[PDB]
Formats: C-alpha cells, structure tokens, sequence
C-alpha cells in the first residue's frame, strides 16, 4: 500500500529532504513522504534526481559505445551503465529503441503482426524512472498536509 | 444500570467474559498507607472494603485476567529498572499499590469495556451476513426458518452442489456457548440434512470453525455434501491434517476424539475449538492455540483438496449473479421439500 | 501453470509463518501473495510479461 | 534423503564386480572434495550462453540479468558483475546445471 | 556409535537445564527435581526430550489421596530397584537400515491392500490404514495429504529447501 | 468539486526552504523592556 506514480510535490520534498538528511538516511526521508518507502525514495533519487544523470538526447558516440557494450556484455545493464554514463533504465530503453529502429526496417512497414503487446490493468514495475506528474490545481488534503 | 444513549436509543451496559457469560455493569497516586506501627497490614488500597460475600461475588462476576491489569500498568515507561537482586519484579509489584483515582477503576472498566464491547458488537451486527435485520443479509438464500435456527446458503459460489449453512437467529459465537434449546434444534436440521443427502446418494461433513472468541463472529454450522466414494475417505484426511496443523509441541494434545462425547462436554466454554462431524457420527475436534498457524477456513481447504477444487473457492469466495445465479435456492428448496420438519401446513 | 503458482506462493508464505512482527516490505510481500491467490490469471500475465520485457 | 544416499553409495560400492579382491594388485580410491569457489566464479556471459542452450532466450536473458543487481548493506553498495547471487529463487537450477557442465569436464563425455 | 557426540548431548542438555534453573535462580546446589523438565507439556511440564543418562531420586516417587476413609499413601515402583531413569530417545527412533528394509515391505503390502480393496468394492478404512500409518520411504500417510495432486508438480524441491538458507 | 488540471506554478524545493525559514519556530521573542 505504498508507491505509485511520482508527482512533482513528492520530488521537491525529496530534494529538500536530501538537502537536510543526505544520501544515507532514506528512512528519515521516507517518513516525510507518505505513500513512499525508503527503498523507493533511494531508487527514485539514484534513477531520476541525482544531478549526474544525463537526461539530454543520446549522442552518436554514446550509442556506438552502447551497441558495442551490449553486444559485448549481454543483459548486464548495471555493468554497462557506469561505462557509457547513463542510467541502466535509460540505457536499456534506448537499446530496445535502437533494435526496434532496425527490426522495423528489415521486415515491416508500420503495423501488421500483433497490434498491442503493452501493459493494461497493471502497476508499472519501476515508476522511479518516469517523469513527475505536475501538481493538480485543487490539491487535496494529503498533498497540502504533506 | 448504565444507559449510554447511542445516537438515539437505550442500551443496557453489560460485559461478556471469556466463558461468554453476560454480566450487568453497575455504576498523583499518593501511595496510600500499606503499613501500621512497624507492621504491614494490607497490600492493595482496598483490602478492607471487600467482605467474604463480596469476594464471592467478584470472583463469579470477575473476568479471568487479574494479572493483566497490573502488568499493563507496570510494563510502561519512566519506571526505573529492575537491578537484579534487592529490587526484583516482586517488590516492584508490592510498590505499585496506589490509591485509584476516585472510582477510576469503575470508570475505566465501564467506559473501556462497555463502550468498546458495544461498539464492536454493533459493527459486527451491522455488517453481519446473519442476524436478519442487518445491512448485507441476502435474504433469498434463506430456505428454512425454525423456532430459533434456520438454514441458509453461502453468499459465494458455494464449493459443492448442495453446500448449505445452519445459522442461529442471534449472534452466539460458539456451539458450547449455545443453550440446549438452540442446540437440539441444530441437531434436528443436521439429522434432516443427513437423511436428505443419504437418499440422494451423497455424504455429509459438518464443519464448525470457531476462531478467537473476542471479535464477535456469528456462529455458522457448515454442511458440505460430497459423494460417498470420497466421504468414506474423509476421516483419514481430517485425522492426518489436524495432527499436522497447529504449533508443534502443543500443550492440549491435538485431535480430540468426538465419537461419543459431542463437543458440548468435550471442549470447555471459552476456548476456540475447530470441530468436524461426519454425518451422524461425531468426528474430531482441535482446540486452537496460536491463531496464526491455523487458517480460519481449514476445513474447506481439506474438503477442497480431496475434491480437487481451486483455492479461490474456500478463501475469499467467488461472487455470483446477485439474483440470477443465486437461484440455486430454487434447486435446493425442491430437494428439501420431503425432509422439511418446520411446518405441517401441507394439506 | 496455476499449480506452479500455488506451489510458488506456498513456498513464499512458508517464510513468514514462524514470526508475527512484520514491517512494510513484508506486508507488501504478503499482500502480493494474497492478490496472486485471489486472481491467478492476472498474476500469470504479469509474470510472463516480466519474463518477456524486464531486464533491469 | 541423504542417509538413504549414503546407504545407496555403500551398497553400490559393495555391488561392484570383484571390488574387494587385491590378489593381482588392485586399489580402490575414494575422493571427496568440493568445487571451492563455484558460486563465486561463474561468468555471467558464459552463463547466458549455457542457459540459451537450455531454455528460451528470453528466460535465459532474464536469469542472466537478474544476477547483475546492486547489493546493499547499510552504507555500502556495489554491483554483482561477476558471480551469482545464491539468494535467488531459481539459483538452485543455475547451480545444478553449471555443476552438470563441470561434471562433464571431470568425467568426460564418454564415461 | 560416537561417544563424543553422546557426551556433547549430555553437556548441552545440562546447559539448558542450568539456564532454566538460573531462570528460577535456584542456586548452585542440586536436587532440583527433574519432573518439572521432563513432564509432558499437557500435564504442565516443559515437555523436554532427553538424550542422556539422568536418573530421578526415589524420594520423588511418593504420592497420596484423601478418600472417605482418610488418607491413603500409594507408592510407585517399590520393590528393591533403582531403575527409574528417563526413557531416552534412541530406543524410540527407528534406525535407517530397519527403515529401508521395512519401507519396501510396507509399500508392497499397501499396494496389495488397496488392490484387494478395489476388487472387493469398499473404500479404505481407518484401521487397515492404521496398521501401516508411520512406515515407508515417503511415509504412507503422505498418500492422504490435503493436496497430493498439486504436489505432483513440485519437482526439485530438495535443492530448494537446501538453498532456502540464502533467502 | 475538485478539478484535476495541469498547473502553472509548479512549486519547487527552494520555495519550500523559503517558507520553512519564515516559520521562525526557534526564534524566541526578545525579553520585554524592563
Ligand atoms: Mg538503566
Ligand atoms: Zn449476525
């Protein structure tokens, strides 16, 4: 009964709580954010809020090094990720994107073979890698009390 | 006695004990003086108010705790430290005999206990499937009505074909808590359901799961018919699985036999007892300690494994069509037409 | 596959059977076990989806 | 059960043809050892190759990528880039199959 | 067959008894009654199992009752003997060679029993069961588990229960 | 009636710090002119 999508209010409280408590007290930070736990705060920090995480567009030499290492160490994104300098979720996402941009060009054109294989009626397994919902104009009692 | 106008009404403040008896409830520490000239003459603050007849009364009405009320108080914080010898928990218990705060004992007993019990009971009654004038109460799963007990059908997909329930009118929480007039009428429904399923070629297993007796759950007496080639193998399954239930190295010697002792005079009034009876012959009973190593179902799981049914049936149920699929009551009522004993108006 | 799911959940719930003092992560684990008992095909769709897609 | 295993091993030694005869000069040798750092030294790329021999490539990629996690204890974090996590649910299968590969190394394919 | 392990068992048993005694503080001096340890847990005892040579004193074997006539002194085991020495557990646990000889026997005998019980057309009864209840390689009472049908898909479970130590 | 709608202001951490400093929950008042 914890987790869910990260909103912007929670991220700004997470940043201020990092500024007060540091990167080794995640259970003091997670008492400041209800509906998020210490592991989730830490995961969210290291995967989307640490200011070393290059959120810009991938270059050419980065994706060349990516294809080299991903052919070179199969499914080892926690090992590849500090070498090419991106988060392993970003790294895996962009690798699957580059594979989709060539497997499409080899056989198919737009569509045709299996319309949807996406994920309905489910909870996303890693919402920490996703951007923050902006804050809804009529904030409820939870957000204002938080 | 106590009134406590619960939002308009009047409720007679009463307390239940462990044994399910219901008693009427009538309505900075100063370290009193627990000595005399050099000699100790009383321990607690009221060792000279109580008379012998008063002790007999308070021993009968008094619930079976009397350690807990003192241990709750002396377990709390800001209260020193037992330093091995010279100040143990013994003379700490001697030193905690204060001068309770001008009928604060009756205040905490009445307010905590009466209000709490009533509040819990009311909640249970409101959301009880049983006790006719409640909130949920399907009312079309009723097949029978008696003087004091009635047949019902379960609110969920109903594990087997003729799965039915023997429910009393009021909350009573146990079969050992029942009076003989209710129990002898549950035995008549039992002896009629056995004779109904025997001529249909089925067999009967009557379950009674009674968990912790302080959450006020309604009594319900299961009846699960399964075919006779499986019901002759049924005491073997329950006999194997009662002894590979509860906390190992238990005290009370698991699997009480009920061949001729029929739980009313087998399990003492007050303590949980899962029980299972096979048809008309009594089966087994298991006094439950350790309420985590024993599921609240336990009987539908053993029956559901010997019939090879999926676990969504016995735990949490599967709901049905709220009027349409629940007209298995129509199918059950044409089964229970020759064996009805609750009427004579059939001219 | 439902038999394998029941066996998996029994092996997971045998862990938190001895004890009774559970923090948030244990509570989440038992809640996911109870959801997997109460709706097995959603859990099997989720398991097969993790086996196809997730690599981090 | 392991005592049944010891009993079966004993009577299997007994039921070898002329096992106790030492007339023309014969020796019976018993060797007991371990695979010392077997867990600690599994290469994850080679493990990916062997699991793609066994199971679907999606399953093999899942099992390989699951061993490459971040290990945390209070102040400490690092990445399991080389060995395998013994604490995985399916690590039993990885251990028994990599052990099968090295049984093939010790015995040889003919024996 | 190992004397060092029997001596270790005696020493460890005395250690946990001394821990209970220090829980009552009791003192260094002996003649703490061993009936409080080794009584079964249903009569209020601790239920403690023994694997050592402990004897009870003869002064513990006195009891009495007050009937209508008066008080009657009854006594247990008095002829001349000192043979009151805590039954120990090796006598009550079947060895493995006995188990392995017995288990093929009881499984073939149960096979014959349920084969003749299905041609004589009656379901199997608690008595014929109770003849061979606690005997077998997988223990004949495991035919009557709550779910034998979903445990038939449970393969490789031994290595699993050995590797649960890392979990 | 509550309306979910994407906003314009988008509160940040430095605004939280500014509003936390202005609470003054350690600044005791000066003693009175005696
Ligand atoms: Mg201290
Ligand atoms: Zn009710």
């Amino acid at each position: 009964i914890k987790g869910g999508v990260w909103r912007n209010t929670e991220d700004e409280i997470l940043k201020a709580a990092v500024m007060k408590y540091g990167k080794n007290q995640w259970s003091r930070i997670a008492s400041l954010l209800h509906r998020k736990s210490a592991k989730q705060c830490k995961a969210r920090w290291y995967e989307w809020l640490d200011p070393s995480i290059k959120k810009t567009e991938w270059s050419r030499e980065e994706e060349e090094k990516l294809l080299h290492l991903a052919k070179l160490m199969p499914t080892q994104w926690r090992t590849i990720a500090p070498i090419i300098g991106r988060t392993a979720a970003q790294c895996l996402e962009h690798y699957e994107f580059l594979l989709d941009k060539a497997a499409q060009r080899d056989n198919e054109e737009e569509t045709t073979d299996d319309p949807r294989k996406l994920k309905p009626g489910e909870i996303d397994p890693n919402p920490e890698t996703k951007p923050a919902r902006p804050d809804p104009i009529d904030m409820d009692e939870d957000e204002l009390e938080m | 006695s106590g009134v406590e106008n619960e939002d308009q009404q009047e409720v007679i403040l009463v307390r239940t004990d462990q044994s399910g008896r219901v008693w009427p409830v009538n309505t900075k520490r100063q370290m009193v003086s627990t000595h005399e000239e050099r000699e100790r003459v009383r321990y607690f603050h009221d060792d000279d108010n109580l008379s012998l007849n008063d002790l007999v009364k308070n021993e009968k009405m008094g619930t079976a705790e009397n350690q807990n009320k003192l241990f709750m108080r002396m377990a709390s914080k800001f209260m020193g430290k037992t330093d091995g010898d010279y100040y143990t928990l013994d003379d700490m218990f001697v030193s905690k005999a204060a001068e309770r705060e001008r009928l604060g004992e009756e205040e905490e007993n009445q307010r905590k206990k009466a209000i709490a019990e009533h509040r819990s009971l009311a909640a249970q009654m409101e959301k009880c499937l049983y006790c006719f004038d409640s909130s949920q109460f399907p009312k079309h799963l009723i097949v029978a009505i008696g003087v004091k007990v009635y047949l019902c059908l379960p609110n969920v997909r109903s594990l087997t074909e003729g799965h039915c329930l023997i429910v009393p009118l009021q909350h009573h929480r146990a079969a050992t808590l029942l009076d003989e007039d209710i129990w002898e009428e549950i035995q008549m429904f039992r002896k009629s359901l056995v004779k109904m399923f025997e001529d249909k070629g089925l067999d009967c297993i009557f379950l009674e799961t009674n968990m912790s007796m302080k959450k006020q759950y309604h009594m319900v007496y299961e009846c699960i018919p399964l075919p006779k080639e499986v019901g002759d193998m049924a005491p073997i399954y329950f006999k194997k699985a009662i002894m590979e239930s509860d906390e190992e190295w238990s005290m009370n010697k698991k699997l009480i036999d009920l061949s001729s002792k029929d739980i009313r005079k087998s399990v003492p009034r007050g303590l949980p007892y899962f029980s299972v009876d096979f048809g008309l012959h009594g089966g087994f009973a298991h006094v439950i300690e350790d309420q985590h190593k024993f599921p609240h179902y336990f009987g539908k799981e053993i029956i559901g494994g010997m019939l090879d049914i999926e676990p969504r049936l016995w735990r949490k149920g599967i709901r049905e069509s709220f009027e349409d699929q629940r007209k298995k009551a129509l199918q059950f009522a044409q089964w229970w037409k020759p064996y009805d004993f609750t009427k004579s108006k059939n001219y | 596959d439902t038999k394998l799911l029941i066996l998996a959940l029994e092996r997971l719930k045998e862990a938190y059977s001895v004890k009774s003092r559970l923090n948030q992560s244990q509570r989440e684990e038992l809640g996911l076990i109870e959801q997997a008992y109460d709706n097995p095909h959603e859990a099997l769709s989720r398991i097969k989806r993790h086996l196809l897609t997730q690599r981090a | 059960p392991p005592p049944l295993l010891v009993y079966k091993w004993c009577q299997g030694i007994n039921n070898l043809q002329d096992v106790w005869e030492t007339s023309e000069g014969e020796c019976n040798v018993m060797l007991e050892s371990r695979f010392e750092k077997m867990y600690e030294k599994i290469d994850l790329t080679l493990l990916n190759r062997l699991l793609r021999l066994i199971v679907d490539h999606n399953i093999a990629d899942y099992m390989t990528a699951k061993n490459n996690v971040v290990i945390n204890y209070k102040d400490m974090n690092h990445t399991n880039s080389y060995g395998i996590i013994r604490g995985l649910q399916f690590a039993s299968f990885i251990v028994q199959y990599y052990g099968l590969v090295m049984d093939l190394l010790v015995l040889g394919l003919h024996r | 067959n190992t004397q060092e392990l029997l001596d270790l068992l005696v020493k460890c048993e005395n250690k946990i008894q001394t821990r209970i005694k220090i829980g009552l503080n009791s003192k260094m001096p002996s003649r703490f009654p061993p009936v409080v340890f080794y009584t079964p847990k249903e009569l209020g005892g601790l239920g403690m199992l023994s694997m050592g040579h402990v004897l009870i004193p003869q002064s513990d074997l006195r009891w009495s009752k007050q009937t209508d006539v008066g008080i009657t002194h009854f006594r247990s085991g008095m002829s001349h003997e000192e043979d009151q020495l805590i039954p120990n557990l090796y006598r009550y646990i079947q060895p493995w060679e006995s188990e392995f000889i017995d288990s093929q026997r009881v499984w073939a005998e149960y096979a014959l029993k349920r084969q003749e019980a299905i041609a004589q057309n009656r379901r199997l009864t608690l008595e014929d069961l109770e003849d061979s209840w606690d005997r077998g390689i997988p223990r004949i009472n495991t035919l009557f588990q709550k779910d034998r049908h979903t445990l038939a898909y449970d393969k490789g479970w031994r290595v699993r229960t050995d590797f649960k130590q890392y979990q | 009636v509550k309306n979910k709608a994407p906003a314009e202001v988008q509160i940040t951490a430095e605004q939280l710090l500014r509003e936390a400093k202005e609470r003054e929950l350690e600044l005791l008042p000066p003693p009175p002119q005696q």
